[PDB]
RNA sequence: UCGGUUUUUCAACCGGAUCUUUCCUUCUGGCUAACCUGUACUCCUUGUGGGUGCAGGCGAAC
């Protein structure tokens, strides 16, 4: 169960995560068999400005619903075992390039592998079972695109201690600056 | 039919500037409109502006500086041939000097000066003087 | 296009200066002469596997493609072994700085190396004057099906 | 601004900002699918099915809940009608109008309305031909239209 | 007029303005979670109807469709969402 | 503006309105200079030193001018609460 | 320096090469040019100052 639940398994961090998962399995009726049908493509470590660190756990995609079914509890448990650091369950998506006027036909691209769509999906996922209200995008006089993301006025506190971390993760992923917001 | 969208965007903006609104709401709002606005910004005609990601088509809120005078989009997108550019600028802009003709090219939606420097031109969209 | 029959005229027709020796043993019997037209075109197998003669074909005849190579939609198939391509283009009036959707019909002889249906785009080539109006040979009916195997909506 | 009158209405169904499922509203996807298929079997036409789902059951829009559309789902299960729903309805309306006209010889307004209906049908027919849902060179009008209806 | 910091207005203005003409459009129609005097079960029923709406299996009829918001059948308790 | 090697030309450098940035014209027989006094504790209204605005004729003519002035005040800290961002 | 001259201090400006979750139509062989190279190690300022050199292998230099 160590070098098995990892799709392709090289790194020590991955092994540690697997071990943690195994340890978690001690709960039994709700946090086993449901957790057995879950794999990590890989993990990416994102360093957040403020002492704390963030961990992006990549998931192959058809698994996402299952992960969501668990998630919150699982995340909490992971936080408990891997202290200080926050964990984001993320879905790895392919992002097929744009066809060029010259470049030979890639039997059409679906609007799923487009960059924008992928980024939107990441935003949906990276942010909790919180569900995004609206987006604004600011463009500032200098020339700095700043995504501004609106969050549900209910639940909330599941996100407060992570917002900066989330932002950092997003920046590392894409390059765009996210600001998170909640209305009154 | 809202046939052309850039046109619509500019018209409302123009109206706002004429009244002395500090802000406009643009209804449909494209890639093209955004690019145009960016171009305007780069030479400081428009302030901040915020594209609402409507889970639909779009919406742009603009901040006006009062530095706008008229922003026009020309009706068909006339394909324009590097020398034609000069003619257009003579016609469309208040001086041999300042303001910009905003022509779309293969290298992107630039103003006219930039296009000349880059040595590439294409179809015209708007202008800003 | 031709469509069946093979050897149905008042005369009886064969490829000229190309001859099948009755003396030699061959299961293939008839020797077909073909021509690789060139210009990056793949010469359709439905000539080499084919049985027709047809003097105005670019592959199995003395007609040879030089000069212009154009494209365009097929309007009309209504006459035998030839086609009417409609090469539609935009011509410019400077006085207004604007354009015309202009017509013009190219009649092109079609080798029966092709199955050409109304609406299909055709890479056609210029050649030796076939007849009266026809000065082009159909070279590539590039639209192979255009939803023909998958027309039905039900799963 | 309305295809046939001088009227310029903006009564319309709106849509919610979330493409995601509305959280608390339970059930599943499979159940929803089953319901849809049952409704299809019963002879209801897409819009009707959707309506049924929305009000009695825990449905907002099938796209939100299942992933795929209603029509798409129908196509997948092979239960969708041969002439598209809207078009079919239009045809029915036309038939009705024709019937009325048959009875009432002098009813100019009705005739005029029938003309408009026919025009609408033609437009729809054309677009179906273009997207290939009605097999090409099929025209829908007066004599055969009635036969088509049922 | 002149300046109206657009994107965030008051909830009252939003409530007043036509629910299509707002910023981010959201329906101002609810899901009545309705209880009947018969069985102890709740049904998720849209605030508008277009259908005479019976229960999960029972022929109770929850709501009669008027032009807009559904007028509920005499004495039936209902939650929200 | 400037004649090549420095040397400023173009005299009468237009007042711009503080509300609209629209140029206050030469015969703006409609526009105004608003002067508001910088103020201090017990009596004290500090003569000589004002926070000043110009309002162009056009806005005033339109009618919406008071609100603009309020806005200007709230920015330069001559008021608090009076005029809000959202209406 | 006997009105012109080029680098550093400096920018804007166009261009190219790139990795980023991102490929430029693809390989049969020519040709590999140089090192991803090391086979002996040293003429030599106490040494990554400097490469004549042949067996695994970068293709874009066409
Ligand atoms: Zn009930």
């Amino acid at each position: 169960p160590q070098a098995k639940i990892l799709s392709q398994a090289p790194t020590e961090l991955e092994l540690q995560v697997a071990q943690a998962f195994i340890d978690l399995e001690n709960n039994s009726p709700e946090l086993k068999a449901d957790l057995r049908a879950l794999q990590f493509k890989s993990i990416r470590e994102i360093e957040v400005a403020g002492g704390k660190k963030a961990l992006a756990v990549f998931v192959p995609v058809p698994s996402l619903a299952a992960y969501h079914k668990v998630q919150i509890k699982l995340t909490r448990e992971l936080e408990k075992k891997f202290q200080d650091r926050h964990v984001i369950f993320l879905a790895e998506r392919r992002i097929l390039p744009k066809p060029s006027r010259k470049s030979r036909q890639t039997q059409k691209r679906p609007r799923s592998r487009t960059l924008t769509a992928v980024h939107d999906k990441i935003l949906e996922d990276l942010v909790f079972p919180t569900e995004i209200v609206g987006k604004r995008v600011r463009y500032l006089v200098g020339g700095n695109k700043i995504q501004k993301i609106l969050l549900n006025s209910k639940d909330v506190q599941h996100i407060d201690n992570k917002l900066e971390s989330f932002q950092a993760v997003y920046n590392k992923l894409t390059g765009k600056q996210i600001v998170f917001e909640i209305p009154s | 039919t809202r046939t052309s969208v850039l046109a619509d965007a500019l018209n409302a903006i123009n109206n706002a500037e004429k009244t002395g609104k500090r802000q406009v709401l643009i209804r449909p709002s494209s890639k093209v409109i955004i690019k145009f606005l960016q171009v305007m910004q780069k030479h400081g005609y428009i302030g901040e502006f915020e594209y609402i990601d409507d889970h639909r088509s779009g919406k742009i809120v603009v901040q006006l500086n009062g530095r706008l005078n008229k922003c026009g989009v020309i009706s068909p997108r006339f394909n324009v041939k590097i020398a034609d550019v000069e003619k257009w600028t003579a016609n469309l802009l208040p001086a041999r000097q300042f303001g910009y003709v905003i022509l779309t090219t293969s290298a992107g939606i630039m103003d006219h000066e930039e296009a000349h420097r880059k040595h590439v031109s294409g179809k015209i969209l708007g202008f800003v003087y | 296009s031709t469509e069946l029959t093979v050897q149905s005229e008042r005369a009886f027709q064969k490829q000229p200066h190309i001859f099948t020796n009755p003396k030699a043993k061959a299961n293939r019997k008839t020797k077909r002469w073909y021509k690789n037209v060139g210009l990056g075109f793949k010469t359709p197998k439905t000539a080499i596997e084919g049985s027709y003669i047809d003097k105005k074909c670019p592959f199995t005849g003395l007609v040879s493609i030089r000069g212009k190579i154009l494209t365009g939609t097929v309007v009309s198939t209504r006459m035998h072994r030839t086609i009417v391509i409609r090469r539609d283009y935009l011509h410019y009036v400077p006085k207004y700085n604007r354009y015309e959707k202009r017509h013009k019909n190219v009649p092109a002889h079609v080798s029966p190396a092709f199955r050409v249906q109304v609406g299909d785009i055709v890479t056609v080539g210029q050649c030796r004057p076939i007849s009266k109006t026809v000065r082009f040979n159909v070279l590539k009916v590039a639209s192979a099906t255009g939803k023909a195997n998958k027309q039905f909506a039900k799963f | 601004g309305r295809m046939h009158s001088k009227g310029k209405g903006m009564s319309s169904s709106a849509i919610p900002y979330s493409r995601n499922a509305p959280a608390w509203f339970k059930g599943s996807s499979d159940g929803v699918v089953e319901q849809i298929i049952k409704y299809a079997r019963k002879g209801l036409t897409p819009s009707q099915i959707g309506v049924l789902l929305r009000d009695a059951h825990g449905v907002t829009q099938a796209k939100v809940i299942t992933g795929n559309k209603i029509l798409r789902i129908l196509k997948s299960n092979g239960l969708a009608p041969e002439i598209p729903e809207d078009l079919y309805f239009l045809i029915k309306k036309a038939v009705s109008v024709r019937k009325h006209l048959e009875r009432n010889r002098k009813d100019k307004d009705a005739k005029f309305r029938l003309i408009l209906i026919e025009s609408r049908i033609h437009r729809l027919a054309r677009y179906y031909r273009t997207v290939s849902v009605l097999p090409p060179n099929w025209k829908y009008e007066s004599a055969t239209a009635s036969a088509l209806v049922n | 007029v002149l300046v109206q910091d657009l994107l965030h207005p008051t909830a009252a203005s939003e409530a007043r303005k036509h629910k299509l003409k707002t910023l981010v459009q959201s329906p101002r129609s609810h899901f009545l979670d309705v209880k009947c005097p018969g069985c102890l079960n709740i049904t998720t029923v849209f605030s508008h109807a277009q259908t005479a709406v019976t229960c999960e299996s029972c022929s109770t009829v929850l709501c009669t469709p008027t032009g807009g918001k559904a007028k509920l059948s005499e004495g039936t308790s209902f939650r929200r969402k | 503006m400037e004649n090549d090697k420095g040397q400023l030309v173009e005299l009468y450098v237009p007042r711009k309105c503080s509300a609209t940035n629209r140029i206050i014209k030469a015969k703006d027989h409609s526009s105004v200079q608003i002067n508001i006094a910088q103020v201090d504790e017990e009596g004290r209204a500090i003569p000589g030193e004002y926070v000043t605005y110009a309002l162009s004729g056009y806005i005033r003519a339109r009618g919406e001018a008071d609100d603009s002035l309020n806005r200007l005040a709230q920015q330069d800290g001559l008021l608090k609460n009076v005029w809000s961002y959202s209406r």
